[PDB]
RNA sequence: GGGGUGACCUCGGAGUACAAAAAACCCUCCGAGUGAUUUUAAUCUAGACAAACCAGUCAAAAUAACCAUAACAUCACUUA
């Protein structure tokens, strides 16, 4: 009808590696939008 | 007198939230300044009829 | 996060805000804010003077609304010549004045204040301390040209 | 005769809706007229000995500045101290006479105030003549 | 104390070279008063004070 | 235990001329002359007179002096008010116009059945008055003239108690606006007084420590 | 070859560095650090140091900040560290007493912008 | 959920309420030095040090050398005094200060130096690069 | 919420979907189908995000030219 577009997949805008994760050089540890 | 209609119309439809029913109140729960009051022992919605 | 003990750490815009009727109640008589006017024919004098009682205030802990200069008013001074019957041009005078603008002050304090304000007044100055008023605020804004003839119009 | 009056008060709303834009002050900005001096000031060419002594007289200025902000500064607390004294003073005595005097008057609001002169006014002095006029301009 | 904020200068950077001219309003006290047209003093005048019978009279006794 | 209750009035004429300059004060005054001259850009009057003086220099080979002596000229037949009133009398102590570069306050002499004490202006009141109203009527009935003093505050500015039995005395402070003192060949002993004359001339310790909320000057 | 701490790029300044140049400039005293990664001060220069409160009058102006800059090259010298990095705010990158302590610090032999990690 | 803090928060001492009449500094060096200040502290939360070695914060060291030399503070504060008072009534000094001409006597600096503090800046050098935590441990 | 009429069909932001991720409706509201400017913004390659697939995203080291200390083009909610 009014309202259009509100159709968009999520981001998967996340945190990847937790704490405690041995992680290697160049893995990706966070995602975000804003500065979180 | 209560006005039906704010002076300001919230233009933007919202969500029937059942929430603001269900539960204890948490506000105007005691007295501020007179003696006797209406007590509501249940939850609902008051409009201009009443 | 919001279950750790650590939650709010980051918290920060309660610290920080960025999105006046006469006070009176007998004892703690905090008027309204208050126009201090200095108007001298000396720009640099005046100016010194506004200077000065800013940072007075500033010191003294006085809330400063604000500090602004109000518009120069230019004088012609038109002289009888000798013998009668004649005006001839002597000089001009431009008169400024420098507005500080202070939110509280006391009945005691006010009367320090007025006390070393008036102590330390260098010459040819004048000091005009009042309320700020509808008519103090609209003197430092333009013609209503079209809005008086409106009101003329109607009435 | 109402079709006027609608647009009178129509045209009013939209003058209203406007800014309130101030005078712009004729002191902070420079004339033209300041614009053809520039090239024909020559420089001061200021003397070694002139800017020692210029400079021993700006940290002895330095020096007689900062003291006499201090002994104000101690005047203020003195007069300060002795107000509250005596409000302490009044608070003990009685308790009517600090509320209605910890309020201000009614005539306090048109405080005028004039400094001093050169020279005290002369005894039968009189302006000769002349009228006054203003040349001040106008902002729409 | 009168002393206190009366030693300054003009703090701009273009500005014309002004004078201390001595002002005698219609007092008969005077005042320094930076200005340009080095008169070693200035007269302040009077014509509007008072009303129409001290007009005429001033006019008369002139 | 008694309690008696007293305001006093403090007025203070302020100077009517400025006070001369520190020489340190005048160095300051000529180094400042000094550069806001130099960092001046012109004046149309120095501006003129090089004109005048290149053109007429450059002519004989091919005014602003005039109306600079004539402004000299005018400056030196007119006679400003003499600044100092007092160093000509050195009798008058009770004159209004003594000093001219300080502010003075007043001091009545009262001579009373058991005290014979220097004074400042004091009053008596009925619980049914302010102390300010009360200060107001002590001006106006006991200086028998027609003055305008401006009042600051409604606060007291000082507070003085003595012990017999009590007795307690408020000093308000006061401006003067205009003073027209009349029937000024009385008895009624009242002088106009700087800080360091009233230092000289208050004997006792409740009233020498008017100097306290007293500005020095 | 060690391993510098790349990193933050949001906070100011870089820690990544191996020694790091700190003049903290107080309004009575001057004070010039060479702090490694960890925050230990390995070397630091002060006017409160009776070495140049005695030598020195006005341990403030720009006199003393040269001469603290001098002094601290010295001891780095000594102390045989050689590169340093120095991060000044852009007003003080610009004052006449910061840059005549980097000139001090640079003609003493000291020199900043410390080498390129091999292998970063 | 929520969880009570364990000790006190960062910015919980100043009021919320009226933070007109409460002082600010306007100076990025000003808020450098007391964020600094602040990061030195022993936080009771996950810090930056306590992961990345401050080789167990603090540490009593045993002292095996000998005993500082014993001075009388009040008179080597008096002669200091003195020294500092004689420098500055010169003038010579001051114009050289104020011309921004004036040379240091670094060989009296560094005999000073090595006399009063120099070992305590030896000290810490030695243990910067290992020499105490090789040798005695 | 039978078809017809009406409306919509792709992409992004907020709520629904309160705290890792994802999550629908002919659910409630904003927007996009590009402008302006110069710093005209490369090659090669570890390791990763996301994802049915197709597509989309980051990026250390090494290389050529500029300070011999940056190069992720920036801004318009920048996400489209
Ligand atoms: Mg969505
Ligand atoms: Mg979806
Ligand atoms: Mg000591
Ligand atoms: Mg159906
Ligand atoms: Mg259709
Ligand atoms: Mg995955
Ligand atoms: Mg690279």
């Amino acid at each position: 009808s009014k309202n259009l577009g509100g159709k968009s997949p999520g981001k998967r805008f996340g945190i990847k590696k937790m704490e405690g994760h041995y992680v290697h050089a160049g893995n990706i540890l966070a995602t975000q939008r804003h500065f979180r | 007198f209560v006005e039906r209609v704010p002076l300001v119309p919230k233009v933007r439809r919202e969500r029937k939230n059942l929430s603001d029913i269900r539960g204890p109140s948490t506000e105007a729960t005691e007295f501020t300044e007179g003696r006797f009051a209406i007590l509501a022992l249940g939850g609902g919605y008051l409009h201009w009829g009443h | 996060y919001r279950s750790k003990p650590t939650h709010g750490i980051g918290r920060y815009k309660h610290l920080v805000k960025a999105q006046v009727r006469p006070i009176n109640l007998g004892t703690d008589y905090e008027y309204g804010v208050l126009n201090i006017h200095l108007i001298a024919y000396d720009m640099a004098l005046a100016e010194s003077y506004a200077q000065y009682v800013h940072n007075l205030c500033n010191h003294l802990a006085i809330k400063v609304e604000e500090s602004y200069a109000m518009p120069t008013k230019t004088m012609e001074v038109l002289q009888l010549q000798e013998q009668g019957s004649k005006m001839f041009l002597d000089a001009v005078l431009t008169t400024h004045e420098r507005v500080v603008q202070i939110s509280g002050l006391s009945a005691t304090f006010a009367e320090i204040f007025l006390e070393i304000i008036h102590s330390n007044l260098p010459e040819g100055v004048k000091l005009s301390v009042r309320e700020h008023t509808e008519e103090d605020f609209k003197g430092r804004f333009k013609a209503r040209p079209e809005l008086e003839e409106l009101l003329a119009k109607l009435n | 005769d109402q079709a006027a009056k609608d647009r009178l008060k129509k045209r009013i709303r939209r003058l209203e809706k406007a800014s309130q834009e101030l005078i712009p002050i004729e002191d902070f900005i420079t004339p033209v007229k300041f614009l053809n001096k520039e090239r024909q000031r020559p420089p001061v060419e200021l003397p070694f000995e002139e800017s020692e002594r210029r400079a021993l007289l700006l940290k002895r200025w330095s020096l007689y500045k900062q003291r006499e902000h201090e002994m104000e500064r101690s005047a203020i607390r003195s007069l300060l101290e002795a107000q509250e004294e005596a409000l302490q003073e009044l608070r003990l005595s009685s308790p009517e006479l600090h509320a209605e005097a910890t309020k201000r008057d009614p005539s306090l609001f048109p405080f005028e105030r004039q400094g001093p002169d050169y020279t005290p006014p002369i005894s039968d002095y009189q302006p000769p003549e002349g009228r006054y006029q203003d040349i001040t301009k106008v902002y729409t | 104390d009168c002393n206190r904020a009366l030693l300054t200068r003009l703090h701009r950077q273009t500005y014309a070279r002004l004078y201390p001219v001595l002002l005698v309003k219609q007092d008969g006290s005077t005042i320094h008063i930076r200005y340009r047209e080095p008169r070693r003093m200035l007269t302040m005048p009077v014509d509007l004070d008072s009303l129409s019978p001290e007009e005429r009279r001033a006019r008369f006794r002139k | 235990s008694p309690w008696r209750l007293l305001g006093a009035l403090c007025l203070q004429r302020p100077p009517l001329v400025t006070k001369p300059l520190t020489p340190l004060q005048e160095e300051m005054a000529d180094l400042l002359q000094q550069i806001e001259i130099e960092r001046s850009l012109y004046s149309d009057h120095e501006l003129r007179a090089l004109d005048e003086a290149q053109q007429l220099a450059k002519k004989k080979s091919d005014l602003a002096q005039d109306l600079e002596d004539m402004w000299e000229q005018k400056f030196l037949h007119f006679k400003l008010g003499a600044r100092l009133t007092e160093a000509d009398k050195k009798d008058d102590r009770t004159s209004l116009h003594r000093k001219l570069d300080r502010n003075l306050i007043l001091l009545v002499r009262e001579k009373l059945g058991d005290q014979d004490i220097w004074m400042l202006p004091q009053s008596d009141w009925q619980p049914g008055e302010t102390l300010r109203q009360t200060a107001e009527r002590t001006l106006a009935t006991l200086s028998e003239n027609n003055m305008e003093a401006k009042f600051l505050g409604n606060a007291p500015c000082g507070h003085y108690k003595f012990k017999f039995l009590g007795a307690k005395v408020f000093f308000f402070k006061a401006l003067l606006l205009t003073g027209d003192f009349s029937q000024a060949g009385k008895k009624g002993h009242h002088v106009w007084v700087s800080k360091e004359e009233l230092g000289d001339y208050l004997k006792p310790k409740y009233l020498a420590q008017v100097r306290r909320f007293l500005l020095d000057l | 070859v060690a391993r510098k701490e790349r990193g933050w790029g949001t906070v100011w300044p870089s820690r990544e560095f191996w020694h790091r140049l700190r003049v903290i400039r107080t309004q009575h005293h001057i004070e010039a650090l060479v702090e490694h990664r960890n925050g230990q001060v390995v070397v630091s220069a002060s006017t409160r140091e009776w070495a140049i409160k005695k030598h020195l009058y006005s341990t403030r102006n720009v006199v003393a900040c040269e001469s603290v800059g001098r002094v601290l090259a010295e001891r780095c010298l000594e102390a045989g560290i050689n590169f340093m990095v120095y991060h000044p705010t852009p007003w003080e990158a610009a004052s006449d007493s910061i840059k005549r302590l980097q000139h001090a610090m640079t003609e003493g032999g000291v020199v900043l912008r410390e080498p390129r990690r091999i292998y970063e | 959920r929520r969880a009570a803090p364990l000790g006190p928060m960062p910015n919980e001492d100043i009021d919320v309420s009226d933070l007109e009449r409460l002082k600010k500094y306007r100076s990025f060096d000003r808020y450098r030095r007391r964020a600094e200040q602040e990061a030195r502290k022993p936080h009771w939360w996950r810090t930056y040090r306590e992961h990345f070695g401050e080789e167990s914060g603090p540490k009593d060291r045993v002292d095996i050398g000998l005993p500082p030399p014993k001075v009388s503070r009040t008179q080597q504060l008096l002669e200091r005094k003195q020294a500092l008072r004689e420098l500055r009534a010169n003038v010579e000094e001051e114009r050289a200060a104020r011309l921004q001409t004036a040379r240091i006597p670094l060989e009296a600096v560094r005999a000073e130096w090595e006399r009063t503090c120099g070992p305590y800046h030896k000290q810490r050098l030695a243990e910067y690069c290992g020499l105490y935590r090789d040798l005695f441990h």
